[PDB]
C-alpha cells in the first residue's frame, strides 16, 4: 500500500489537498488501478494454492 | 455511518506577510544578479492586493491556485528581478532562451508560483533607463537556482584577453527602457515564490479559523493542511522534537 | 599517504519520522573501504561533495573556504568558527596565499551573511540545487594515527541558500592534528531505521557478493542455501 | 541572442532544452506574415480564418 505507482504520492489525502478535480482524478486513477491489480494477484495466488 | 463534524487546527500566527515590502520596493535587481529572500512566520492572505496590485502573469506549478487558502507551507523563498516584456514566458520549467540559459534557470520538478507585473511608470524614463543588464555570452549553461555575477571579458577561444582586442566582448548588455516603445520592450517585475510542502513545522500559513477539538467521533480533521477522516484518541507515543506527524 | 574509510560517512538523505524500516536507494554516498587522502595547504578539488574528518585535540583547524577560482573575480563562501561565534559569509574575498585562524583583504558585492551564537569531527558537504547541505557528527576517539573503524551516522545541521558553483575548497589552519578527505560517488545503499527514527545499520550493495545478496534479499539475516542476485556490481 | 527576440517560441514533439544534443534528419522552414491576433491560430487543433 506504500507504492505510489507513478503518481505524485502514495497518500490519497495529499493528492486531494493540493490539486484540482480534473488533475486529481488522473492521479487517483493510477493508485486505484495499481491496488486493484495487486489485489487480483493475491486472489489468483490463493486460488492456485 | 457518515461523518458529522469538522476539526481545524492551525498554528497561532497573527502577522501579515510583507506584501508591501516585497511587491512595492524602491528598486529591483537585474536578472543576472537576482535576489533571494527568506519568508517565514506570517499569514499569506493576499486579499489586500486586490485593490493595489494587478498581475499580468500568475501561474502556479505543483499546486492549485484555489487550494492556497487552506494549505500551510513549510519553507518559502522569494526571488525578485526585472526582465522585459518578451522574456516573461522564459520564466518557466523546460524553457530555452537567453534568460533561461545564462541568467535564471528553474528546476524541472518545481513547486511554487511565478507572478509578474508591468511597471512602465516607475522603471522607464523618457531619455532611457540603461540600468538593468543581462548576460548574453557564457561558456555553458547554468544549473538550477544558481547565479553568475562575474564581469570578466569574454572570448570564444577560451583564454583571457584585453577587450581592446578584436575577438573580445563584454558579456553584459543593457536593457534600453523607454516610455515610447511597444509592449514587448517594457519593464516587467518578476517574483518567483518557491516552497516545499509537509516536511517540517509550518511557519507561513493560511487565513483559516481554528476549531475546538472533538474526541471519539468520526470527524474530518485538518492539521496544517493534512485533511483526513477518522476518530481522535489521546496518545502515549513520544515524538522526536520538531516532527509533526508519523505514518 | 592514503588510508581506508571503513564503514564511515553515512548521513540522512531525507526527513520523515520513520519507525522500524529498511530503505534501498542510490545516491551520492561514500563507498565502504574506499581510499581517503590524509594530511597530517593545497586547494583540494570539490567534485560532487566531500566527507571531511578532523582528528584534533587543540582545535587548530578553523572552518573552510569553498569557491570556484579562489580569486576576487568570483563568489566564495567562508564558514569559520572564531572564539565566540560561528560565522558564514558569502562574498568576493581577496583569497590570500596562506590563511590564518584577516583571511580576506576586502569584501564587496555580496549577499549572504549569517552569525550564530583527542577527538574526531566528521562533516559531509553536498552542493545541489543552489543549496549547500552540511551534516555534522562527533566522535570521542582515543590516541591513533588513522581513521578508526566504526559506523556513526551524521546529523543534518544546516542547508544554505547560496547559488554558486563549488569546484575547489581549502581548509583553514591556525599558525598535532590531522584531517582526511574522501569523495562521494553515486552508489546503492540500504539503510535500517529503528523504533526511534535513527539510523542503526547500513550496507553498500557494490562492495561484496554477500552484501549484494543482502541487498537483493532486502534483509540483514539470510539462511543456508543458494540464491540469485541482481546487478549492483 | 543579441539580434532577434521572439514574442512566440513553442515546440511540439520535443523539449526546447534537448535541442542542442539532438541531431535532425529533414528540416523544412515555412515563412509568412500574419497580424497580432492570428499568431495563436498557428497551432495544431485550432480553428479560425487562418
Ligand atoms: C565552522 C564550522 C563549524 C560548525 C558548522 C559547527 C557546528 C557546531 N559545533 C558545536 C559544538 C562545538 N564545536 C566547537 C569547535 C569546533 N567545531 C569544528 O568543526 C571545528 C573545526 C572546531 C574548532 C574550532 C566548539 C568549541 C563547540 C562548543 C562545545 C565544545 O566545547 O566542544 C555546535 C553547538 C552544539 C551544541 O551546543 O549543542 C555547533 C552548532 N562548529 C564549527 O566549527
Ligand atoms: C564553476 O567553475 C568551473 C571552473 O571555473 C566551471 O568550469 C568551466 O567550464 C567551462 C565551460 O566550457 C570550461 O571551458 C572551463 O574549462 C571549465 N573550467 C575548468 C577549470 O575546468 C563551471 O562551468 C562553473 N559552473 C557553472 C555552473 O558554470
Ligand atoms: C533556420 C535553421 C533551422 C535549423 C534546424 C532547427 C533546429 C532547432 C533550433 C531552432 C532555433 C530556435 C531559436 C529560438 C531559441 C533562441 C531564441 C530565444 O528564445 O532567445
Ligand atoms: C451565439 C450562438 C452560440 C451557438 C452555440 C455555439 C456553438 C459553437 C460556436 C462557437 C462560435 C465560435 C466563434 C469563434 C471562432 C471563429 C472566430 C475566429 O477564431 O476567427
Ligand atoms: C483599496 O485601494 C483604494 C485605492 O484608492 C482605496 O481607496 C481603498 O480604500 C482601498 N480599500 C480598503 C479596504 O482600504
Ligand atoms: C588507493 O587506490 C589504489 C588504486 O588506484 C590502490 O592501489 C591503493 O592501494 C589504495 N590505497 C590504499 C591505502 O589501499
Ligand atoms: C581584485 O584583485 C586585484 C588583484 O588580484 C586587484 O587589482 C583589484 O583591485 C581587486 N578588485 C577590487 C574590486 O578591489
Ligand atoms: C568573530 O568574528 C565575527 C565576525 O565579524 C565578529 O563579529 C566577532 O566579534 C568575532 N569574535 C571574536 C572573539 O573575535
Ligand atoms: C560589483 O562591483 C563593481 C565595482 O567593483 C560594480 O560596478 C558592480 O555593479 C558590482 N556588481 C554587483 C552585482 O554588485
Ligand atoms: C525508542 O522506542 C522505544 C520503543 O518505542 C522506547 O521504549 C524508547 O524509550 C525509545 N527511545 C530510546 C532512546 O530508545
Ligand atoms: C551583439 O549585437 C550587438 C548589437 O550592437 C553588438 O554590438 C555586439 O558586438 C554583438 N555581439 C557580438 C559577440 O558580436
Amino acid at each position: 500500500l506504500s507504492s505510489n505507482f507513478g503518481a505524485i504520492s502514495s497518500v490519497l489525502n495529499d493528492i486531494l489537498s493540493r490539486l484540482c478535480k480534473v488533475e486529481a482524478e488522473v492521479q487517483i486513477d493510477r493508485l486505484i488501478t495499481g491496488r486493484l491489480q495487486s489485489l487480483q494477484t493475491y486472489v489468483t495466488q490463493q486460488l492456485i494454492r | 455511518v457518515v461523518p458529522s463534524g469538522d476539526v481545524v487546527r492551525f498554528p497561532n500566527i497573527t502577522n501579515l506577510c510583507p506584501f508591501g515590502e516585497v511587491f512595492n520596493a524602491t528598486k529591483f535587481p537585474s536578472v543576472y544578479a537576482w535576489e533571494r529572500k527568506k519568508i517565514s512566520n506570517c499569514v499569506a492572505d493576499y486579499s489586500v492586493l486586490y485593490n493595489s496590485t494587478f498581475f499580468s502573469t500568475f501561474k502556479c506549478y505543483g499546486v492549485c491556485a484555489t487550494k492556497l487558502n487552506d494549505l500551510c507551507f513549510s519553507n518559502v523563498y522569494a526571488d525578485s528581478f526585472v526582465v522585459k516584456g518578451d522574456d516573461v514566458r522564459q520564466i518557466a520549467p523546460g524553457q530555452t532562451g537567453v534568460i533561461a540559459d545564462y541568467n535564471y534557470k528553474l528546476p524541472d520538478d518545481f513547486m511554487g508560483c511565478v507572478l509578474a507585473w508591468n511597471t512602465r511608470n516607475i522603471d522607464a524614463t523618457s531619455t532611457g533607463n540603461y540600468n538593468y543588464k543581462y548576460r548574453y555570452l557564457r561558456h555553458g549553461k547554468l544549473r538550477p537556482f544558481e547565479r553568475d555575477i562575474s564581469n570578466v571579458p569574454f572570448s570564444p577561444d577560451g583564454k583571457p584577453c584585453t577587450p581592446p582586442a578584436l575577438n573580445c566582448y563584454w558579456p553584459l548588455n543593457d536593457y534600453g527602457f523607454y516610455t515610447t516603445t511597444g509592449i514587448g520592450y517594457q519593464p516587467y517585475r518578476v517574483v518567483v515564490l518557491s516552497f516545499e510542502l509537509l516536511n517540517a513545522p509550518a511557519t507561513v500559513c493560511g487565513p483559516k479559523l481554528s476549531t475546538d477539538l472533538i474526541k471519539n467521533q468520526c470527524v474530518n480533521f485538518n492539521f496544517n493542511g493534512l485533511t483526513g477522516t477518522g476518530v481522535l484518541t489521546p496518545s502515549s507515543k513520544r515524538f522526536q522534537p520538531f516532527q509533526q506527524f508519523g505514518r | 599517504t592514503q588510508h581506508t574509510s571503513s564503514m564511515r560517512g553515512v548521513y540522512y538523505p531525507d526527513e520523515i519520522f520513520r519507525s522500524d524500516t529498511l530503505y534501498l536507494t542510490q545516491d551520492l554516498f561514500l563507498p565502504f573501504y574506499s581510499n581517503v587522502t590524509g594530511f597530517h595547504n593545497p586547494v583540494i578539488p570539490f567534485k560532487d561533495g566531500i566527507y571531511f574528518a578532523a582528528t584534533e585535540k587543540s582545535n587548530v583547524v578553523r572552518g573552510w573556504v569553498f569557491g570556484s577560482t579562489m580569486n576576487n573575480k568570483s563568489q566564495s563562501v567562508i564558514i569559520i568558527n572564531n572564539s565566540t561565534n560561528v560565522v558564514i559569509r558569502a562574498c568576493n574575498f581577496e583569497l590570500c596565499d596562506n590563511p590564518f585562524f584577516m583571511i580576506f583583504d576586502n569584501a564587496f558585492n555580496c549577499t549572504f551573511e549569517y552569525i550564530s551564537d583527542k577527538h574526531l569531527r566528521e562533516f559531509v558537504f553536498k552542493n545541489k540545487d543552489g543549496f549547500l547541505y552540511v551534516y555534522k557528527g562527533y566522535q570521542p576517539i582515543d590516541v591513533v594515527r588513522d581513521l578508526p573503524s566504526g559506523f556513526n551516522t551524521l546529523k543534518p545541521i544546516f542547508k544554505l541558500p547560496l547559488g554558486i558553483n563549488i569546484t575547489n575548497f581549502r581548509a583553514i589552519l591556525t599558525a598535532a592534528a590531522a584531517y582526511f578527505v574522501g569523495y562521494l560517488k553515486p552508489t546503492t545503499f540500504m539503510l535500517k531505521y529503528d523504533e526511534n527514527g535513527t539510523i542503526t545499520d547500513a550496507v553498500d550493495c557494490s562492495q561484496n557478493p554477500l552484501a549484494e545478496l543482502k541487498c537483493s534479499v532486502k534483509s540483514f539475516e539470510i539462511d543456508k542455501g543458494i540464491y540469485q542476485t541482481s546487478n549492483f556490481r
